[PDB]
RNA sequence: CAAUACGCAAACCGCCUCUGCCCGC
């Protein structure tokens, strides 16, 4: 239960920052780790309604990667500070749950400003939806 | 069985707030224009909840006139987990108890569910009123343009008793005096009973002028004041000829309680000849 | 009843959490004036800049920063209150009253929170032999409230922003199912959700004036400037209880207040009569308690002896109602040492702890009048 | 029907087109809040429709265009899909042009198609007395 | 550590005109900027008002910004005049500027400062 | 002589339950 939330998180955090770039591995590794990402976010609450502004921000320019623009500067600006605004507006017991979710995406966003636009952000957006999907399967939404 | 159509009684008017209103900490606003607005579900789901509570006390007086009130005792299914039983509030939505008659012919006989609509398992009786959203009026559209603040803010506090620990927050309310424009269309389907539903809809409105409209309400966040403008009828012949063959009912300076009271039967007199 | 009008017997300040800086004010006479910076600043451009943005941010020696408009201009004021006291050398921050269009009204959230203190006091008087049967249903902690023995004698030792009243509001208003603690509050279980008070009609400009509140209880008194409704203003407010909302909830309310209504008769019928008998028993009891202390100012007692033979329901509001009038702790005087260790637990005095004057030391009275008295009827 | 030339550019300029309205359900007894969310079109958006009427018999087209403008004039008082009874419809036809597109149009290619005048008229104003005058020059072609 | 903040004071004095950067510098300024919420909301929410809306309001948007530091005295001008020293050098430019454009990069800078204010505390 | 010590909200509730390809060659 929560004893799995203490061990598996501290097994995964040194593996998290050591692969800080979003183009780490396009093979079976980034999906195998992503289940373990939602495995220590399972024991926390992790409500999605505060993330709905961030995910729709990821949604509205996902079409704009697809022959809309070749610039994800204005979008990825808006994703960085609002995700800091997530603990920047919502604190409390949901803050200790949302600090551990902060430390995975913030190494990957700073790649995406200087990254390719057709590439390396799809490799982020596929890791985006791998965190959400299993989180519905372990019992959270 | 046998859905019909004779016309659509249109209830135009203007909702006035003598005291400041709140919906929901910002009041929700129209995105394309920026203005706050009173929605549809907060005005149809508020009249239903001030009419299912009114019907709950009176199940002896309406049962001689309405069938399928004998199928319920005045009560609640909140302690006892049973779907359709003697208690009057029968549907567990996810966790809330809202009175919906579970059939067509129960809702055809029900006084609430023939008007505010009713779901079901293979019955699904549909409503007879459609309540539209209320934006600002065209004279109060221009106070937003003139900078006269259509809204305001409000700082309360919550006093913990012992340490006198002040715990303030900032409510955001519509300013008292701001006036909207509502719309209720009654779909006249059965000529046998529409004397009821026009004197029965105004029943739910009249309790609302004594109660609150959205927000907290027990602290000042209500005070609807329905300023009616004109009932019209819109017959079936209105939609074929396109004339002005819609019978105007004069209520330019009359109240919700001033229509349901003496003065009713002379106003709706030409509609009865039109049935 | 509807539209139960009130009157005002002492100065009455409902705060909005805002003060008037001396750049907003220039008193030409004993009358004062609230200048309009947005209009005055935009009206002083025709004669010309960046000097206004430099001088207002600087805040030099207020007097000259408001009298510099007298050169080749005059007459830019908004409300123009009266000082009504021997003060104002600007050096002041007038706390302002809550206004909806620059017009003072009484907020209904502030008159309900005063009735809620009166109603909470009546529930803890009459309800320890019956207070266990309330928490006998789905709480399992009434045995601790029975072995201590009137749940107040446990709560002095139970404690031994601030959530101190969390259990005591959960016993008198709303018993929950369970928590990490014993019980908690449920807003869906409350008789006070049937109590509807509304914002009053706006008072008027003629009844609003600045005051000079002196704090007494120390050898060096401090003044606070504030604006308040003068005594003698009468507005109208409507309070009613929706009895239909109590009939639906006859099985769902779980609290000691509901176990004070089933003993006067039908509990959805006597709640409005219980309501005012709770008012004239909390606020008359705090009215008599302040005749013991004579540290104020003489004339204060001649106000309290004149509060009797006054028809209607007397209650406190506002800002000058002390710790004695916004708190159960009037009932927590008779404990003494059971509350003496707990009053230092939270702490009070600062800049260690006040020994002999821990709670009641401060009195905030305006012009020799104990402020914050409003009488309904 | 797709968005008008204008409302394409409000998706280019950065203005939203869908709003998330939160509605709740409430028990009459315990005031139990039962919330949900809806994606709906932002109020005021504008779609370009086109309704083509294949004239098959010249005996009965007058009494068959009038039936289409009867079903439209009811739709302006009713709602167009969605939750509807709680406000979510309320649609309003703004007629750009009626055009006849005759039989001699399709063979030749001449711009001789009969254009009716429907600039600033309601859907009830076409069927208003004047339907004999709006479609009068269609009678000359039969 | 005030000199590293004073090293960021040159960065606040770097962005004299509006278009400081489209890249990470507006964040990297704001991380070091945010390294009291209730005093600023008559500019914070006042920025939210003027975004949807103009020119006569921006003077009041500059008048209220000096009205904050002119009110609080004593020890309550230090970070007040500092936070005063960032915003107006990006608002002295934006009087004669485009309104819907050219303000967004400050309107996204204004929001980013308070965002890291609550994270660091 | 006049104030500054501190507080900008906590909670729970987050969708539901009815229908899910026929007709004609
Ligand atoms: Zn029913």
């Amino acid at each position: 239960k929560g004893k799995q939330w203490e061990a598996i998180q501290p097994y995964f955090d040194n593996v998290v920052r050591e692969a800080k770039n979003f183009l780490e591995w396009s093979p079976n590794k980034r999906l195998a780790n992503a289940v373990t990402v939602a495995a220590y976010l399972t024991s926390q609450g992790l409500k999605t309604n505060q993330v709905r502004k961030i995910l729709d921000m990821a949604r509205t320019t996902e079409l704009k990667v697809k022959r809309g623009e070749g610039d994800i500067k204005d979008d990825l600006v808006k994703m960085r500070y609002l995700l800091a605004y997530t603990v920047g507006k919502a604190t409390g017991q949901s803050k200790y749950s949302l600090d551990a979710f902060h430390r995975i995406l913030d190494p990957m966003l700073e790649v995406l400003m200087g990254s390719p636009k057709k590439e390396n952000f799809e490799k982020f957006y596929d890791f985006l939806q791998a965190v959400v999907a299993y989180h519905k399967f372990f019992g959270g939404g | 069985m046998d859905r019909r159509f004779y016309g659509k009684i249109v209830i135009k008017g203007k909702i006035k707030a003598v005291t400041g209103l709140h919906i929901g900490n910002p009041v929700i606003k129209d995105p394309h224009t920026g203005l706050p607005y009173i929605p549809g579900s907060s005005l149809k789901g508020r009249l239903r909840s001030l009419f299912e509570i009114l019907v709950n006390s009176r199940l002896g007086e309406w049962r001689e006139k309405y069938p399928s009130l004998a199928n319920y005792s005045p009560g609640s299914c909140r302690p006892d987990n049973q779907e359709n039983c003697g208690k009057f509030f029968n549907r567990k939505i996810n966790r809330g108890w809202i009175h919906v008659c579970p059939d067509y012919e129960t809702a055809l006989a029900c006084p609430v569910c023939r008007l505010f609509g009713a779901s079901g398992k293979e019955s699904n009786f549909p409503s007879r009123i459609i309540v539209r959203d209320a934006f600002l009026t065209k004279e109060w559209e221009e106070k937003w343009r003139a900078g006269e603040a259509i809204t305001e803010a409000k700082i309360e506090v919550g006093i913990d008793r012992v340490t006198s620990q002040a715990n303030p927050r900032t409510n955001e309310r519509v300013v008292a005096g701001a006036e909207f424009e509502f719309e209720i269309i009654y779909n006249v389907e059965n000529t046998t009973h529409w004397r009821d539903d026009i004197k029965n809809l105004l029943t739910a409105m009249a309790l609302l002028e004594d109660s609150y409209l959205g927000g907290s309400g027990s602290r000042g966040y209500g005070k609807v004041k329905f300023i009616f403008d004109s009932f019209e009828f819109r017959p079936l012949d209105y939609y074929r000829t396109g004339k002005d063959e819609d019978i105007v009912s004069i209520d330019a300076r009359e109240k919700s309680v001033s229509d349901i009271l003496s003065g009713f039967d002379s106003l709706f007199s030409e509609v009865e000849g039109k049935l | 009843m509807t539209e139960r009008t009130l009157k005002v017997l002492s100065p009455l300040h409902i705060g909005t959490g805002n003060e008037l800086t001396p750049v907003d004010i220039y008193p030409r006479e004993n009358i004062i004036h609230v200048l309009d910076t947005e209009r005055l600043v935009n009206d002083l451009m025709n004669l010309g800049e960046l000097n206004e943005i430099l001088a207002l941010l600087k805040n030099p020696p207020a007097y000259i920063w408001k009298g510099y408009i007298e050169e080749f201009h005059l007459d830019p004021s908004d409300y123009s209150i009266y000082t009504l006291k021997i003060h104002g050398r600007k050096s002041m921050q007038i706390k302002e009253f809550i206004k909806l269009n620059g017009r003072p009204y009484i907020p209904g959230s502030s008159l309900k929170g005063a009735i809620r203190t009166a109603v909470l006091y009546k529930a803890l008087k009459e309800c320890d032999a019956r207070a266990v049967m309330r928490v006998v249903s789905k709480v399992n902690g009434d045995v601790a409230r029975d072995i201590g023995r009137d749940v107040l004698d446990y709560y002095m030792s139970f404690l031994s922003r601030k959530r101190a009243d969390d259990l005591l509001e959960a016993i008198v208003f709303g018993m929950e199912p369970d928590r990490r603690s014993k019980i908690r509050y449920e807003p869906k279980r409350d008789p006070m959700k049937a109590l509807i008070v509304r914002d009053s009609k706006p008072v008027g400009r003629k009844h609003l004036a600045v005051y000079h509140v002196e704090v007494i209880g120390n050898p060096q008194p401090i003044p606070i400037w504030v604006e308040a409704i003068e005594p003698g203003a009468a507005t109208d407010v409507e309070i009613h209880v929706d009895t239909e909302a109590l009939r639906l909830n006859a099985d769902y309310f779980n609290g000691l207040l509901w176990e004070c209504l089933k003993e006067r008769g039908e509990p959805g019928e006597v709640f409005e009569d219980f309501l005012w008998e709770a008012v004239d028993e909390f606020y008359t009891a705090v009215m008599k308690y302040e005749t013991i202390e004579v540290q104020k100012f003489s004339q204060v007692r001649s106000f309290y002896a004149s509060l009797e033979d006054h028809s209607g329901h007397v209650l406190r509001l506002g800002w000058g109602s002390g710790w004695l009038a916004m708190t159960i702790g009037l009932l927590l005087v008779e404990k003494g040492y059971k509350w003496e260790n707990v009053r230092k637990k939270l702490g009070l005095g600062k800049k260690g702890s006040g020994f002999s004057r821990e709670f009641p030391k401060t009195r905030r009275l305006a012009d020799g009048m104990p402020m914050g008295w409003v009488v309904l009827e």
